């Protein structure tokens, strides 16, 4: 109930290097409803060999990672564990990922600036889920909006940036409207010309 | 390929003869949860959140990445010496926050597509190396099994002062620098 869980790899008997990884993923959707988990053993880039849970054994995927995957299958106490890692392993650290990591929000913050083009600047905000809507006049401009991709700063924080074009005049009156999980209502910013 | 709404890799193992070399963190959602020390035996955890109730057994890391030593050097045998092939990595620098000279911020440098997992990401104010105020991510994992590697550096916005990321990697025939100003 305390310490988080991680999966646990096998024994399988212009300078070069050689790289090995292994990742295990879980893949999660609606909570703890849709919980798959993936084994990647990996020699460089080439995938070689994969315990996927909606499978239930080990794989190859190269020639290379054969030898590998035909051994571990045999050995019974193996899948033993690695079928219920899914359940001692993915489903552990997100409920003690419910209770941290998945809790925890920031509140963006939105600035407004001139390039005639105009920049709304979403700035610091966890989770990535994010709404920005600009208004020329109480009134959805989508033509104009042009984003950039969502930025992940990986200090655990997003931002964005959301331009919009405008052919300025007095009297207009420009409005950036951000909606976000952090909030209780939506954050609004008006720019006046 | 795979849709899902959370993902996590509860075991980022990476180990590599250059060095040699390894590395082991947990991601949440593409974020770096935290990762263990090769030497120090410590889980060094990236949010004072997860310091609060919840740890994890270093010594799990160096046992798995001392499988991986052992899975490697097989595989390099049984490959005939297929080396890692140098990729070539995707360089940016963008500021944290929007810029108001006189004003305290951070440059945020990503060098992206790394491959394989070694580089010297370093900083530059008028062309000298600044050593203080910097930190880094670890090696974040990609589905296509490169990385990237995210540094930090903090400082004061002012008409005066102007950063390059000076990132060296086998890669690249010289090391890059990507430049960055303030507006005045």
């Amino acid at each position: 109930p305390q310490p988080e869980q991680p999966e646990q790899p096998f024994p399988q008997p212009s300078p070069e290097d050689f790289v090995y990884q292994f990742k295990g993923m879980c893949y999660f959707t609606n909570g703890t409803e849709r919980v798959r988990l993936v084994s990647r053993s990996i020699y460089n880039r080439e995938e070689i060999v994969r315990f996927d849970s909606d499978v239930g054994e080990f794989r190859a995927v190269t020639l290379l990672g054969l030898p590998a995957a035909e051994y571990w299958n045999s050995q019974k106490d193996i899948l033993e564990r690695k079928r219920a890692a899914v359940d001692r392993v993915c489903r552990h650290n997100y409920q003690l990922e419910l209770r941290t990591t998945l809790q925890r929000r920031v509140e963006p913050t939105v600035t407004i600036s001139p390039s005639n083009l105009l920049v709304c600047s979403v700035t610091d905000f966890y989770p990535a889920q994010i709404k920005v809507r600009w208004f020329r006049n109480d009134q959805e401009e989508t033509a104009g909006v042009v984003s950039t991709p969502l930025i992940r700063n990986g200090d655990w924080t997003f931002q964005i940036l959301v331009m919009l074009e405008m052919t300025p005049q007095r009297g207009d009156v420009y409005t950036c409207h951000v909606e976000h999980p952090s909030l209780q209502s939506p954050i609004t910013v008006e720019w006046r010309a | 390929d795979i849709v899902a709404d959370h993902v996590a890799s509860y075991g980022v193992n990476l180990y590599q003869s250059y060095g040699p070399s390894g590395q082991y963190s947990h991601e949440f959602d593409g974020d770096e949860e935290f990762y263990v020390d090769l030497e120090r035996k410590e889980t060094v955890w990236q949010l004072p959140l997860f310091r609060r109730f919840r740890r994890f057994d270093p010594q799990f890391a160096l046992t798995n990445i001392a499988v991986l030593k052992h899975n490697l050097n097989i595989v390099i045998k049984r490959s005939n010496s297929t080396a890692a092939t140098n990729e070539v990595p995707e360089v940016t620098v963008f500021s944290k926050s929007p810029v108001t000279l006189g004003q305290p911020n951070t440059l945020i440098c990503l060098v992206d597509n790394i491959f394989p997992p070694v580089v010297n990401i370093t900083w530059l104010s008028n062309g000298h190396s600044v050593t203080e105020g910097v930190s880094e991510t670890s090696f974040l994992s990609k589905s296509d099994h490169s990385f990237f590697k995210i540094s930090y550096l903090t400082f004061l916005p002012s008409a005066d002062e102007i950063y390059d990321c000076k990132v060296e990697h086998w890669g690249l025939d010289e090391p890059l620098l990507k430049h960055w100003e303030p507006e005045i």
